[PDB]
This record gives structure tokens, sequence and C-alpha cells, in this order.
């Protein structure tokens, strides 16, 4: 549970890293888990360095999902406000 | 192109075109002047930005994507009205 | 040109009351009569209206008969009786128009510079708004034909008279739900959404059948080039169009804070009124 948990913390900004300190920190120096972390996980072995990709979410149609959930609350302030009975 | 992201730089008009960098500008702005086209122009990279484009003869791919896309908008004007309309109907009652 | 036709209430129950008239036939007749009104400005107003004879058969379905006589003799006597109103134009039925529908406006431009027409529905299936107005101009077309003369439609509603009011909205007595503020938009709220979709219903249909029947008949001008204006302007992009949202926000803000001081302070000093003479009443009383 702290293998998988530098597993997890490796995809922020550890925007590259040399390959043996994280041979330190993960364990097992020059393994088959290397290859294990290397291709189940992303990382791509490079030349001495664990290289990060990038991702991007742009918030580009939601504009909409705003617009939608702000219809549902708004539909709810003038549904609570419509009220009579 | 279909007209979503056809912001065009020089290199694609000089190539079609044929013609030099600095005449470029004049062949966009005496379509401007003559008004068969619509938009406006950024020269940092020489983007032509679009916004128009010509009507022309309806074909068969053209009959289609006319079918296709209209009943795309249809639909889901439809679907979002539906909610709407039910989810604050018994309020209108 | 027009601006836009004001048809009162009085009319279409004119029109009604003309079915109704010639219900009695029943067997092929169309309700056809003619119009008045008074050129007020660009808009347009009806005030009158009145029958004519008309009849149309099967074969050679050319045949139609305006009686001018009738025109003349009547119309004297409505101006006679009245010197603010002479004719603007004429009506029918309208299921939709059909191709006899030009001839007329040709027979009646005589009297009527611009003889507008009105076309409603007797039968109030539509979902839509009725009493339609059309107005004929000339669009001479680049493929050389010499004179196309189509009517157009000018738009058209409902509008209102103080006398008029007293007699519509006392016939009514029947549906209030308005309680007019944040709600008497609402039920209208469906209505366009829901024709905005009977109209685009009408489109792909009209998409779908062209397609197959009409022999190639895709409208030829009006297709390609309002389609375009159609594939021009639906503006879903993202650069600034998200950042109309703290406007939203604004708009969301005066509100809430509107509501939530003074709502609750008005309804509090309510609650501190009625139970001042909740317990001071009750400690007389009991």
């Amino acid at each position: 549970t702290i293998r998988d948990e530098i597993a997890g913390c490796i995809e922020k900004a550890y925007e590259k890293i040399l390959f043996t300190e994280a041979t330190r920190i993960l364990f097992f120096n020059t393994p088959k888990k290397m290859t294990d972390y290397a291709k189940k996980r992303g990382w791509v072995l490079g030349p001495n360095n664990y290289y990060s990709f990038a991702s991007q979410q742009q918030k580009p149609e939601d504009t909409t999902i705003p617009s939608t959930e702000l219809a549902k609350q708004v539909i709810e302030y003038a549904r609570q406000l419509e009220m009579i009975v | 192109r279909p007209a979503n992201h056809r912001q065009l730089t020089f290199e694609e008009i000089a190539k079609s075109a044929k013609i030099t960098v600095n005449e470029v500008e004049l062949l966009v702005m005496k379509a401007l002047s003559v008004g068969l086209v619509k938009g406006s122009i950024d020269e940092v990279d020489k983007r032509v930005h679009m916004t128009w484009v010509q009507p022309r003869v309806l074909d068969l791919q053209q009959i289609k994507g006319m079918k296709d896309r209209l009943e795309f908008w249809c639909t889901d004007v439809k679907s979002m009205e539906m909610l709407v309309e039910h989810q604050a109907h018994d309020i209108l009652t | 040109a027009v601006q836009k036709v004001v048809v009162h209430p009085l009319v279409l129950l004119s029109v009604v009351d003309h079915f109704n008239r010639i219900g009695k036939v029943g067997n092929q007749k169309r309700v056809v009569g003619v119009l008045l009104g008074s050129w007020q400005k660009k808009v347009l107003d009806v005030s009158n209206s009145f029958a004519v004879p008309f009849d149309e058969d099967d074969k050679d379905d050319s045949v139609w008969f305006l009686d001018h006589d009738y025109l003349e003799n009547m119309y004297g006597m409505f101006k006679k009786v009245n010197a603010r109103e002479r004719i603007v134009g004429w009506y029918h039925t309208g299921p939709k128009l059909h191709k006899n529908d030009i001839a007329i406006n040709e027979l009646m431009k005589r009297y009527c510079p611009n003889s507008v027409l009105v076309i409603i529905d007797v039968k109030p299936k539509d979902l839509g708004l009725p009493t339609e107005a059309y107005i004929s101009v000339e669009e001479v077309h680049d493929d050389g034909t010499p004179t196309s003369k189509t009517f157009e439609h000018v738009t058209s509603e409902i509008g209102a008279e103080e006398a008029e009011e007293v007699g519509v909205e006392h016939l009514l007595r029947d549906i209030k739900d308005t309680t007019v503020g944040t709600l008497s938009q609402r039920i209208t709220n469906q209505v366009h959404g829901l024709k905005g979709l009977n109209s685009k219903l009408l489109d792909i249909r009209s998409y779908l059948e062209k397609v197959a029947t009409g022999k190639l008949p895709i409208n030829h001008q009006i297709i390609y080039q309002l389609q375009d204006v159609f594939n021009l302007l639906p503006d879903v992009s993202l650069q600034e169009f998200v950042k109309a949202f703290y406007l939203k926000t604004n708009d969301q803000m005066v509100v809430v804070y509107l509501a939530s001081l003074i709502r609750s302070v008005v309804a509090l000093h309510n609650l501190i009124n009625n139970k001042i003479a909740n317990r001071d009443a009750e400690k007389k009383e009991g």
C-alpha cells in the first residue's frame, strides 16, 4: 500500500526524475519491477528518466453542465418562490 | 473545412493561390472590398480569421449532411426541452 | 411596405360565423370573404370584415367568382355608416394557399393599392399562432424569370381595443393561471421550445420530402442561401462565451442578496405583528 502510494503520487509534478532515486524510493535496484512500473504505469523508460506526459481539461463544452445545473438550480429557486400550494 | 476551427494562416493561401507573401493581403482585402468574405486579419502569424462562407449548391453529400446535422440539432433541442418541461411541469400544473 | 398587420378578434369571429353560414351546404366550399381595415402607418390596422360569394369546381380548377357589385353596394353601406372605415384587402379560410389564390388579389388590386390577405384557420388544431398574412411582391430572378409575383408574409398578431377588451375578457371566464409575475411566462416557456420543435419538424420533413418528390424541387435559390445562413450562425465557441458566466454570477448576485436580505426581514416583521396580536389577544381572550 506504499508501493501503489508512490505509483499514485508519481503522476504529479515529478516532471522528470532520474531513475536511481526512483530505485531508492520505490524499491528493487535493477528489477523487473521497473518494467512493472514503467509499463503497467506510464512514465516512459527513456534515457535515465521517467518522462512526464501532459493532459488537459480545457473546460470547453461546459459552459453547459454549468448551464443545465443552473437550469436545475434556478428552476429550483423559481419553484420555491413559485409555491403557492 | 467544416467551419469550426477554420482560422486560416498565410501558408495555405500562398500554396493554393501560388502567390507570394506580400500579395495575400491584397488578395484578402480585395475579397473584403467585394464582400465575398466577412472576416478579419491578424498579422503576427498572418492568420486571416474566417467568419464567413459562400452559400453553395446542395449536392448529394450536402443533402445527406443537411438532413443528418439538422436532425442532430432537432433531437438535441427536443431532448433538452422535454427535460425542462418535465422538470418544471407539475408547478405549472 | 408593411410593418405588421394588427388583427382584432371581431374579424376572426366574423370568419367563424361565416363558416357557420356556409356550413349547411357542406359539399365543397372554402370560406372566402373581404377584409376591412385602416392603413394607419407602416403598421396596418383591421377593424371589420364581411362576406363574398365564391365557388370553385373540380374540372378545370381555375373557376372562381368575385362579385364586384356585392362589393360596390355593401362597401357603400359600410362607407355610409362609417367613413373612417375603408377597404384594405381580403381573406379566406386558408388550410394553405393553393394555385388559384393569386387571382383574387389580382382582381382587387384595383381597389386597394396593396391588397393584403389574411390566412386563418377555423379548426384550432394549430398549436401555432393563427391569422397568417401575406403580401404580393416581385423578386425577379437571376435565372431570367420574366416576373415572379410571389406573396410574402408580413408578421401578425392580435391587437387590443378598449371595448373589445370588455368583450373578449368577459367572454372567456375560463382560465387564468397567470398571477402575472415569475410564472405568467413559464407556460409560454414550454411553448417556445415546443413550438420551435414543431417548426423544425416541418423543416426536417420538408428536407426529406424535397429529395423524394417535387422531381428536384429543393428550392434552388433559398435552400443554399438560407441553409448557409443557418450554417453560419450556431455560435458554440468557448473562448469568452464561457466568460459570460461571471456576468451570469452577477445576474444571480443581485437577486440572491435582495431575496436573502429583504424577504426574510419582511416575513419576520409579519411574524412580529402576528405574534404580538396573537399573545395580546390571547391574554384578553383566555
